[PDB]
Formats: C-alpha cells, structure tokens, sequence
C-alpha cells in the first residue's frame, strides 16, 4: 500500500473534512480502516 | 514461545539464520578415505513381481 | 466459548412502575429465549408480544417448535437499567458456572441433565406480566432429562387420539397432571412426521432377524426375572407372541460379505435413539453441585456446568 | 492475549502444499488408508462391486510416483470444481492448483482423486467418516517430500503468532465457489453471530456421482439445520431415494400380505398359546405364520443427502465478510477472506 | 410399425421428462389421441410429392444405408452420424390439426432404460429448439445408421421399430439410387 | 536411436536388443513411466538405468552435475529388512557414480 | 385414460443457483385443453384411382 | 444376537475382539434392551400403519416414503399407553449408547501416532 | 426460489392406448407393390 511510517512525520496538513469514500476514482490505493486493522503494523 | 501441553509448558526456542557461500568457483572438498563396514550383504536375492 | 465470555443486555425502556421494577429483581436466575446473538436487544423482543405468528395464537405443543429456532439464555443478573444474560451456545462465563433458580415442582439430583418445558402443569403458569408495557414474561420449567423425554411423548400422543387416561405423571411417588387442551392440525403434522421419518429409517433388511427373536423373549421373560420386568404390563409385543410366530427369509443377497444385523443396529442408534433430541432440544445443562448440598429443593439456586 | 491451542504434526506433502497455500487455509486429515478396502468390502449395499475402491484408491498411489497424510482444502475444492455454479471461479481454483504446487502433472491427481470420491460414495464408505477437521496453518517449515504443519485445532485464528515478526498474525482464506451463506439467501439480514458448517453433498447413481464441498456460514444452530439443508437440496433427496437402489433384487409380487394383529387381537374365537407352549411344534404351528420380505428397499443409508458438522463462531456483533483476490505466484483467485474466527469443531451428522 | 404394436403393448415412455400433476389431464388425451396419430404418420409421409420427399429425415436415412450396402447430398447428416448407434436424426411433426411435416433441414440429437437427449454441434425455424417429446404439437421420427426407427410422443414415450428387415430394395435397384442422391468422399 | 551407433562402443548399435529398444522386453518391466512394479515396496536396483524421464530432466552442465552427485539422494534405505524403496520421508546423502 | 405413474407427485424447492441433476420439464400450453383440437386429415375429393 | 464378526480395522492395524466365556454373559442385559426396543418399535409402526411391508419392495412404498418426506403436504389394544413408553425406554438408550466424548487429542512435540502406553495431550472443547 | 410440484419419471411410466378392431386392416398400412399413386 503505502508507507505507514512515512505518514507518521507528514509535511504538510489538509484542512477541509470530506467524506473520501465519495470520490474513490481519483485514488490509486484506499483502504478504509474500522478502529485498527491488523495489517497495519 | 511458550505455549503449555500436557500440564507442562513448552518453551520452544527458534533462532533464524542465513548461509552465503561466497566462492566464485570450488572452494570445499570431501575425500573418501577408508571403507567401513558393508550395509547389504552381498548375496542372492532374487526379485519377485 | 470466548476467553471473557459473552454477556448480552436486554434494553429496558424508561416508563416502568415500581410495583413492576421491584419484581423483576425476583428474575436472579431464569431462561430467556433469544432469536439472536446480538449485544444489545429490547424487551420487545424477548416477550411473548415477539413470539405471536401471523393471526394464530401459540399452543403448548407448537411451542416448542419455536424454541429450537431461538436460543436459550440465562439471566446472571437484573440491573436497574438493563438485563444482563448469558447464553448457553456460545459460552457460559469465565468458570462456566451459571447460577440458576427452580421453577419446578420437581426435586433435582446431581449428574441430572436438565432440559427446558413449557409450563404445561396445572397450578404452575405464572408468568410475571407486566401493565406498563403489556408485556408477558414466559419463563419456561427447567426439568430433569427423564421427565422431559416423557412430557414430550404425552403431549405427542394426546394429538394422536384427536385425530380418530394420559395425563397421568409419576416422580418420586408424587402425582402431577397437566393440562388437556385442543391442539392445532399444524403443528401436530409437524411432529407427526418428524416420528415416522426418524422411526422408518431405523428399518433395515437385517430387522428381518431381530424379529425373529420375538417369540424366544416371551419364553425367555418366564424364566428371568430381569425380562419380565422389562417387556411391560401394558405392553405390546406380548400381545404379538400369542398370535404371531414369524420366521425369517431364507437366503440374502450376497450373504457372505456383509453384516445384515450390524447395519440394523448402527441405523437404530443414529435414528431412534436420537429421537429424544428431536422432538424436545438440546439437554445442553446439568447440575454440578461443588459444595452445597446433593439434592438442590424446589425455589433453590443450584451451580450449572455444561453438558453436549 | 487470549488462550488458542497449537498442533503440530510431520505430514507427507502429497496432497496438501504449504509453500503454495499461505497462512490461513483449512486442512483435512484422513484416516490410514489401508482400512478403506475393507470397508467398504463390508459396508457396502448388496449388488455392488465392493473392490472397486481399492482399484480407485490404487491408481493415486500409482499416480504419486512419477503414511497417511493430509489434504488442503483447496485441493479438495478443485477436485470437486467440475460440479459448481460459478463456473468461471471454478476454473480457477483448478488454475492454480496445476501451476503452484510443487510437483509435476497435477492434472492427473485431480482427474483422480475426484475419481476417488466418485468411489466412495458407490463403495458407500462415505467420505465425512474419512475426513476428519484439522486446523488452519499459522506455520509451516518444508522440504522435500514432507513438512512440519502447525496448525490451531481450538481458540481464535486471529491470536497465534505466525513466526515472521513482520506479519504476525493470520486471516481465514477460502475460495470464493464454497462460501455460501444462508443470511443473504433466506431473507435474515439482521446483526447476530454467525456459525460456519462444512457441508458434504452425495448424489447416488450408477456410476455418476458428485461432490460438493462448501463453507455454510449462518445464524442457525446445529438442532435446525436440518430443514435447510433439505431446502437447497430437494432434488438430491429424492434422487437418492429413487436412483440410488440399484441392483438389489425384489421378490415380486406381494409375498406379505396383511398384518393381521389388529383384526385378530379383538376376537376371542382366535388361538393362543402362553410362554410355556413357544418354540415347540406341537403348539406354535397351529398359530399364524408371517414371513416378511425386506430387499430392495431404500434403507436410510442408502438415502443420504447431506451431511454436517461445526467449524466454529464469529462472535461479533455482524460477521466481517471481504471479497478480494490475493496472488498466488502468477494466478489469482476469487477468494473470500473471513475476519476473526474462532476454531470450535463438533461431531459428522448423517442427514439420512 | 404393425410388428412392433402387434400384440397389445404397454409403451414404457424412453425419455427423461418430468411432469405437472395438471400436466396429467393432456396426457390423458394423447391416448385417445394415439391410433389417430399413427394413420397421419403414413398419410402425410404418402402425401408429400416425390421429388420433395427426399428432404425428410427418413429419406436421407435410407440414402445414408444405402451407401454402405459416400454422403448423401445437401450435408444435411451431421459429421457424427456414423460413430456410434446414438446418434438419431428426427423428424418434427404436428399433433394437432393437419398433421404436416415442420422441418427445414433434419434435426440430429445425440442419446444415450431411460436415457437423456442433447443437440449437437452445425435461416430459423421454431421447431428446431425442442428436444423429441419434450412439448405438446411433436411427434417426432428419428432413425439411425443401422436404420432402427423411434417414434416418440410427447412426453417421452416411445418404442424401437426396425425398419431394416422389411426394406426390400434389389442390389441394382440400389446403386441406381445411391449414384443419384449421393456424392463420393473425397 | 539405432541408426545410430553407441556412444560407448562405436562399432556397434547396442549390446542388448531386448533391453536398449524402445517397447523392449527390458522396458516394459522397470520403466516408472509403465508401472508394473512400483506397487511392491522392494527396490529394483535397475530403476535409474531404464526410466528414460529422469535422464531428459536433468541438465547437462557439468560444473554442477559433479557437486550434485556428492550429496545425491540414494533410492535404497539401511534401516529396512530385506532392502525396500526409500518412504517419501527418509533422505539419505549417499553419493552416486552410476 | 390417465397415465400410470407410481409416483403421485413431489414438493421441490429449487434456488436458482443450485440446480443439480439438469433433467427437462414436460412443457404444456397456457390456453386451455379445449381449444387443442383433435387432428384431421382431409381426404382429397378425388382418388389417386 | 447371534447366539439365539470380531476383526477391526483402525490405522492399518489389525484387532480381534473375539480372544467370550463371561464376556458373553456380562454383556446380557444389553442385548436383552437393544433386541426389545427395536422390535416394540417396528410393531407400533407395523399397527399405526398396517401395510409397511405389504406394499411392493419398490414401486408402492418408494411412493409412500417420499410423500412422507415432503413438509408441505397435510377388546381394546393399549396401542397410545405404548407409544409413550416406548418413548421412555428408546430415549434413555441414546444417552447412554451415543458415548458422548470428552477429549480431543492434540499432539505436539512428540510423535503424530499415539502408541499403546503412551501419555497423550487432551483438550477439551472451550 | 421457485416452487411446483413435481412428478418423477420413472421408466415404469407406461401408457396404453385402445385400437379399435378394424384398425389394422386399413387401406394405407396394407399397400401393393404398385399402386395408381
């Protein structure tokens, strides 16, 4: 998928919050996650 | 890892391990040296279908 | 069973008098019929409003036909807020033991196997309905196996007759009776036929031996003592010595390479003796008294552990 | 972290592949398969050929040359493949059994062991007395020719640590042509927990036989399953009533007449004899005779459909179902993937 | 067909057919339906013209006989009609009204007691969807290689005829018909 | 190929016609690719020299064919009685001229 | 005039996806059996004498 | 039931039941319960329905049996005062002759096969 | 779903028809050799 450690120091924050389920197309990987998923460490 | 069987608890050990053989060509050798004792008995059996 | 068991809530609504909240906390240990797994159900679900068929009133026999389909829980304890249950599929607790409280005229031995009963006797069907809500709480009989094999056979064969005494039960020398009702047509042929299939399939063409041995038992009964004993007073194959002397077929098909009487026997014990799980449900609980006592009275709490 | 219990078991990789199937597949054991020919010489109906096992059974032994071991469930589900639904998944669940596992000419394993199972059924040793549950892999060290399996046979899948500190955990991974439910297809949409049931299919003719093996994930209890199970397979119980007595021989016609207990226990004109005067000629021969005829009929195991047995629970509040496709090497399999399943097994039921 | 319902049979039905509990009351006009059918089977089969006789499926059977005693013309057969003894070619005609013949080309089913039908391998014509006996309006006529007739009624009903043992053409009335109506293999 | 000669002697297409040939009388009873005698569990010694599907698998290269007999998998096993096949679980590095 | 069958009649419930043992089904019309005339051959005026 | 067999097969290892001086009459009061309650029970069913073996062996009572299978379709004898103790007697024998088992069997370093004397690991269902 | 009922067919399904008598001596059944066809 992507790199997770990566994500943990980001370089910049967004500002608007959008329900990303809607625009899914524009996307290469997405992965939705419940409280914790397992494959995440 | 534990993990308990049989009232006791197993404590099994694993330790993972790698081998590189960095010859760039024969680097080992086996001779025969001397023969021990024969395991067939050199004899006449003869085979059935 | 889970490793921290499995605890379920039954939601209790905000609107409920104190002459009824004040008796529900006499439900420490009862039996709750569930129709899910779910965490969180309501009291809607869980009385005999939800148990109504569409225009047709339940009667005793069908009654059970409806238990099966759900799931029997026990409740651990009465909060003020909620009702905390327990079911008995998935996992008891975390010992496994359940207390548990008699509704039952019937004394409990240990090692007893208790299955579940409508209550179908005479002066015992009290069930605790509640006026604020309209809701009516049927909590069945919790009963010993021998009981409920035979309870289950009296209210079968009472429909029988009604098709063209029996009330009569007997437990430790007391005399109990039930109820004689008009049963409906449906759920009659669904146990009529749930018989006749269980009861057909224990035929096998090694049977054709077994009864042959007939006429050697009712002279076998006039010399022991254990036989006589067991065919029955009010029996029926006596009745079939004294008129009828079968003899077997003479030959077999392929009379070498099987067993005839083997096969008759492994389809006896997995259609007949199976029998008094498909009529009633699972005996899934006994009692397992650590410390207390050996025979838990009727009104008494006694510890549960489970039971196939 | 919760309590599971392991196994671990060195198992001939004849038929099951731990390099090719990854963590979280379900195994079948069986049992020695020198017994196999004498049962089924033994328990078999009359007026069938009771060796025909043994021929059936020899030409795998006679295949895997070119002790009783273990069979993965996806081999199991692609030997059977040729019988499904969605055709397309089927053909490729066989996809990849013939492209992964290490060995060479798979295809005439498949073309036999389904063979095989088309000779347990008409030799009437019937397959879920022979495969038995086994836990789903948590990990495996192989060689050749063997390997060590170390599997779970109770407690959750989603606790034993696997051995890779990378990924240390597992998830339950079966094809997408044996995960049928029964709460999509029997209205009950409702949130609860969901059992699973391993569910063998016979179908008893002359010589076309099936199988089919499936995954049965549903809200019912083993106590009533058994008209569920009758609902998909209508046909199949009456085919085997009606197909499936084949060769045993009639007495034809009515050698039995009446039985005449009812019409002769109500007259008092009718002759007796007490328990002194049985089993003597000179006062058992003036009674009735009967001589009932039983051949040729359908006996119960000889009218069987189906036949269960537990798996275990999810016991969440709504089962988490996935539908992805995960690769295997080259080829890639629809496959559903369960979440959280905790390993309960339970006896086989005959549904006779 | 008078040899093979000579003495009074009773036609097991050949097929594999399942039916309707009201599906009982057609069938039960198909015997009182059945000795008229059996007369409009040799009417209609008299009254087609000769030159058109030879499209029929029993014609291009007889021809198919004849030459092994090549292809008959048009390629009507299919290329599997001379493997085994299953594989029939039918014809198609009505039950009710005037009984005509309803084929464009003749129909080839592969069979197999009881035994299952099936198609095989080849502008339109309605008839040509339906197994023999599987609907109400078809009699159907099948022959084969060895020229053993079938005559099956709808639902399955049917019983063998041979045909071949009453057949009576002379050897070189034969050839004068083979080198007409066929062509030589290449 | 006996049109040819042999590799070993020149002069000669082979020493034996009833055991080099294709569908030879030495053929038809120990290929693995026949099966008469795989059933029996006793070794047939002249197992490796027939089965024509074992010599077309392996390669040609000699730099490794040389390393690979030094720890070959021999056919027999030591602790059987009379001397049997090897089960598929025992390996055994035993090293092969043949 | 009813054909015999030793079978009275089943009840089959059939999903639509597990359909095994692909046997046919005997179709009948939607009109009714009254309409479905008995069959006539006319007779030519004429004879081929 | 003979007396008015002893190979078995498990794990490609043959047993013998047979070495049957006491063992066949300590076994007595078992036979005499498994003989009875099979042949009360096919004469109840013999007089409910009085023509279960004198239909035809394949075309009448292969009819009676898939009607029977189908959901959707609706002096005295002590015949009923039967019928509930037949009940009594056939459902005590399934408990006792299901045998119910306690113990699974998972093996763990160690040998897959459990020999005659060995100590085997036991888990319960949880 | 679907549901019906259902009537297995069995090879012992047969059928009999009635001829009347002068059935068989039929003008069509009973040809010549040559007729004025």
């Amino acid at each position: 998928g992507y790199r997770y450690a990566a994500a943990m120091v980001p370089t910049g924050s967004l500002l608007s919050t959008i329900e990303v389920a809607s625009h899914r197309r524009l996307f290469d990987f997405f992965s939705r996650v419940r409280s914790d998923a397992n494959s995440l460490y | 890892a534990r993990h308990e069987t049989g009232g006791g608890v197993n404590f099994t050990l694993t330790q993972p391990r790698g081998n590189v053989d960095l010859g760039v060509g024969y680097t080992a050798v086996v001779a025969t040296a001397t023969v021990r004792n024969p395991v067939t008995d050199m004899g006449n059996l003869p085979q059935n279908f | 069973m889970l490793a921290d068991g499995f605890e379920t809530d039954i939601a209790i609504p905000s609107g409920i008098s104190r002459p009824d909240a004040a008796a529900l906390q006499r439900c420490e240990g009862r039996v709750v019929f569930l129709p899910t797994i779910r965490r969180q159900l309501t009291l809607a679900d869980v009385a005999h409003e939800s148990f109504v068929s569409g225009g047709v009133s339940p009667d005793t026999l069908g009654l059970l036909l409806a238990y099966r389909r759900r799931f029997p829980a026990v409740i651990t304890r009465v909060l003020p807020t909620r009702i905390v249950a327990c079911p008995l599929d998935v996992g008891l607790t975390h010992a496994g033991t359940v207390n548990l409280r008699n509704t039952s005229p019937v004394d409990l031995c240990n090692g007893d196997p208790i299955s579940l009963v409508p209550p179908v006797f005479e002066g015992q069907a009290t069930d605790v309905r509640l006026d604020s809500l309209d809701l009516t709480l049927r909590f069945p009989v919790p009963l010993p196996s021998p009981l409920a094999r035979e309870i289950v056979a009296r209210l079968v064969a009472r429909g029988i007759r009604d098709l063209n005494d029996l009330n009569v039960l007997y437990y430790n020398g007391s005399r109990l009776s039930l109820l004689a009702d008009v049963q409906q047509l449906g759920p009659v042929n669904a146990e009529l036929r749930s018989l006749v299939l269980n009861m057909v399939y224990s035929i096998t063409e090694g049977t054709t031996i077994i009864l042959t041995l007939i006429p050697r038992l009712f002279a076998l009964s006039a010399q022991d003592g254990y036989v006589n004993a067991l065919l029955q007073m009010q029996s029926v194959t006596r009745e079939a010595a004294q008129l009828i002397h079968p003899e077997a077929p003479a030959l077999m098909q392929d009379g070498e390479r099987r067993l005839p009487l083997y096969e008759a026997l492994v389809a006896w014990l997995t259609h007949a003796g199976q029998l008094g799980d498909t009529l009633a449900l699972a005996p899934v609980v006994r009692v397992c008294t650590f410390d207390g006592a050996a025979v838990v009275r009727s009104g008494d709490m006694a510890p549960v552990i489970r039971y196939p | 972290s919760p309590r599971h219990h392991l196994t671990r078991q060195v198992i001939l990789t004849d038929l099951c592949q731990p390099n090719a199937d990854r963590a979280g597949t379900l195994l079948l054991a069986l049992r020695h398969p020198a017994d196999l020919p004498h049962l089924a010489h033994q328990r078999a109906p009359p007026g069938r050929q009771t060796e025909r096992l043994g021929e059936a059974w020899g030409q795998l032994m006679e295949a895997t040359a070119l002790r009783a071991g273990l069979v993965s469930f996806n081999f199991l589900v692609a030997a059977c493949a040729a019988s499904y639904d969605a055709r397309d998944a089927a053909d490729a669940v066989r996809a990849h059994v013939t492209a992964n596992y290490r060995g060479t000419r798979v295809g005439a394993r498949l073309d036999r062991f389904s063979e095989c199972l088309r000779a347990m059924v008409h030799t009437h040793v019937f397959p879920h007395e022979v495969m038995r549950f086994f836990g789903g892999l948590v990990s495996w060290v192989t060689q050749d020719e063997l390997a060590s399996v170390t599997a779970v046979c109770a407690g959750p899948q989603e606790a034993a640590h696997t051995g890779h500190p990378g990924r240390p955990r597992s998830a339950v991974i079966l094809p997408a042509c044996a995960f049928v439910d029964l709460d999509a297809e029997l209205g009950l949409g409702g949130p609860g927990a969901a059992f699973l049931y391993l569910v063998f299919t016979y179908r008893q003719r002359r010589d076309q036989e099936l199988c089919c093996v499936y995954v049965i994930k549903s809200q019912l209890p083993p106590r009533g399953l058994e008209p569920a199970l009758e609902r998909l397979f209508g046909r199949l119980r009456i085919t085997n009533t009606i197909h499936g007595t084949e060769d045993m021989t009639p007495p034809a016609p009515n050698r039995n007449p009446d039985f005449p207990l009812a019409g002769l226990a109500a007259n008092p004109q009718t002759p007796r004899c007490s328990a002194g005067q049985v089993t003597n000629p000179q006062f058992a021969d003036r009674l009735y005779r009967w001589q009932p005829d039983l051949r040729g009929r359908p006996t119960a195991r000889t009218c069987t459909y189906a036949a269960f047995a537990e798996l275990g629970m999810m016991p969440e509040d709504s089962p988490r179902c996935l539908h992805r496709t995960e690769r295997f090497g080259a080829v890639s399999v629809p496959v559903v993937i369960l979440e959280g399943v905790v390993w309960r097994p339970g006896e086989w039921r005959a549904c006779a | 067909i008078r040899a093979a319902l000579q003495g009074g049979p009773r036609i097991s039905q050949r097929l594999r057919y399942d039916f309707g509990p009201d599906q009982r009351a057609w069938l039960g006009e198909v015997t009182r339906r059945f000795p008229i059918l059996l007369e409009n089977l040799m009417r209609a089969v008299e009254g087609t013209a000769p030159d058109a006789f030879f499209h029929t499926a029993y014609a291009l059977a007889v021809l198919a006989h004849l030459g092994g005693r090549v292809v008959p013309l048009g390629d009507d057969l299919p290329a599997r009609f001379a493997d085994s003894d299953g594989h029939y070619v039918f014809d198609y005609y009505s039950t009710s009204g005037d009984t005509l013949r309803l084929n464009n080309r003749p129909i080839a089913v592969a069979m197999d007691e009881q035994s299952k039908c099936r198609f095989m391998e080849a502008p339109r014509r309605v008839c040509e969807q339906y197994l023999p006996g599987e609907s109400y309006a078809y009699l159907c006529l099948g022959f084969n290689r060895r020229l053993c007739g079938i005559v099956v009624f709808p639902g399955g009903f049917a019983f063998t005829i041979n045909i071949a043992a009453y057949l009576s053409l002379s050897d070189p009335v034969a050839r004068a018909a083979v080198l007409r109506f066929c062509r030589k293999v290449s | 190929d006996h049109g040819q000669s042999d590799p070993s002697r020149a002069f000669a297409a082979t020493a034996n016609p009833w055991a080099s040939q294709r569908f030879s009388y030495g053929d038809l009873l120990y290929n693995g690719a026949y099966h008469l005698n795989g059933a029996s569990p006793v070794l047939s010694p002249c197992f490796k020299f027939f089965t024509s599907a074992d010599i077309a698998a392996k390669h040609r290269c000699l730099e490794r064919l040389i390393v690979e007999t030094g720890s070959a998998v021999s056919t027999a096993t030591a602790a059987s009685d009379v001397q049997f096949k090897r089960p598929p679980g025992c390996r055994e590095l035993v090293e092969d001229p043949c | 005039m009813d054909p015999y069958c030793p079978f009275d009649a089943l009840d089959v419930w059939e999903h639509r996806r597990f359909i095994v043992a692909d046997s046919r089904n005997f179709i009948t019309p939607e009109f009714p059996r009254d309409f479905w005339m008995s069959p006539v051959f006319n007779l030519p005026r004429e004879t081929a004498a």
